[PDB]
């Protein structure tokens, strides 16, 4: 529905909507704003972002007191609407995939947009994986893979204290740690990530410094609460 | 219970 | 679309949107509750009203974040943008008001419950008024109607601790502050109302008495705020 | 700013 407003336009709305803490309208204006078949500049990405982890972020959080509820009830009534608010969830997380695959992603030659979006597409596919029981390994290695090929790029194209390089790391071990099942992998990668962050502060300004800083502070929480 | 990274980077 | 499922599905549905904090799915579950054409319990008067409160107060609070960055401004972006929200409001606002005329408030013959829906036709004219610019002067008059006619019926019919009572008053007081520019008014009822609640807190059960000083402390804090 | 009446009594 937003085919008719300027992209200049939506992107405003966007900035509007998140003052105004309104995130599906948000989404669906970064949706429209994607849609015009322009790519992203850095501040763009960060609102398409912000849109949708919020969206998917009240889904989420709705789906994890459904099935908490769900499970200390084992009516239809827990698990239908459980079941509703998932199918919720998966067509959100499907839009953005789609955003994804078309076509921003094969448009996105720099590493800052690249390695950007196929974090996304595996932050995605784990809130699929979240959810997923049948077909959970499928989904389980489309975010492996996403993540792994932003990773091989972030590890060529990024200094160590990158945020997006650090978020992703930091991502990517929340993925083995809650999803894959592999706790040890999740720890190697945060530890190994935090070292050579560490060591690469000196280069920074103190803006630059404050931003990897903020990341390395989560994954040394994660690492607190795994060992 | 993680921590994951924040939506804007 | 609520029109399939059953009554009291609808009700356990809304109770736990509730807890999943998905107040827009709440509003729809107890729209369709109402719909059925049965009178509302007491329990489901107040999963009615958490719901909506909790959806137009969203609105309400994006509202006044896009006007005040209107009234700062003064491109169409921000007042296209507030004309949405407001417009939104409004149509969510109609739509209690709907449910309010066809048929609760006709079917509601004791105090408790016709108190009740009189009170929440006041507020959603008042939420009406706040955004109003044309036909302001309808719309005020629309919710003083409401609140009064509340008001005459929970001073014959409640003891003045009575919550209901209580939170009318303190709403009535609050239209009169912000909405009918009736500082006055708004002091000299907020005032009545604690004192004789006051002088009725030593007729009530341990629990009770909890119920009316929660209420009776918001008109105290609003007495401070307006003196 | 005032405080008005919680949703549930
Ligand atoms: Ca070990
Ligand atoms: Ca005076
Ligand atoms: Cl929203
Ligand atoms: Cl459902
Ligand atoms: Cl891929
Ligand atoms: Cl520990
Ligand atoms: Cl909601
Ligand atoms: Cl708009
Ligand atoms: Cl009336
Ligand atoms: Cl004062
Ligand atoms: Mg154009
Ligand atoms: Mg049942
Ligand atoms: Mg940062
Ligand atoms: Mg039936
Ligand atoms: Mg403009
Ligand atoms: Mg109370």
């Amino acid at each position: 529905a937003m085919g008719s407003m300027e992209r200049a336009s939506l992107i405003q709305k966007a900035k509007l909507a998140e003052q105004a803490e309104r995130y599906e309208d948000m989404a669906a204006f970064m949706k429209g704003a994607v849609e015009k078949g322009e790519e992203l500049s850095c501040e763009e990405r960060n609102l398409l972002s912000v849109a949708y982890k919020n969206v998917v972020g009240g889904q989420r959080a709705a789906w994890r007191v459904l099935s908490s509820i769900e499970q200390k009830s084992n009516g239809p009534e827990v698990r239908e609407y459980r079941e509703k608010v998932e199918t919720e969830l998966q067509g959100v997380c499907d839009t953005v995939l789609g955003l994804l695959d078309s076509h921003l992603i094969k448009e996105a030659g720099d590493a800052e947009s690249r390695v950007f979006y196929l974090k996304m597409k595996g932050d995605y596919y784990r809130y699929l994986a979240e959810v997923a029981t049948g077909d959970k390994k499928r989904i389980i290695d489309s975010a492996r893979s996403a993540y792994q090929e932003a990773m091989d790029i972030s590890k060529k194209e990024m200094p160590p204290t990158n945020p997006i390089r650090l978020g992703l790391a930091l991502n990517f071990s929340v993925f083995h740690y809650e999803i894959a099942n592999s706790p040890e992998e999740a720890i190697s990668l945060a530890k190994t990530t935090f070292d050579e962050a560490m060591a690469d502060l000196h280069t920074l300004s103190e803006d630059s410094y404050k931003d990897s800083t903020l990341i390395m502070q989560l994954l040394r929480d994660n690492l607190t609460l795994w060992t | 219970r993680p921590e994951s990274a924040p939506a804007e980077s």
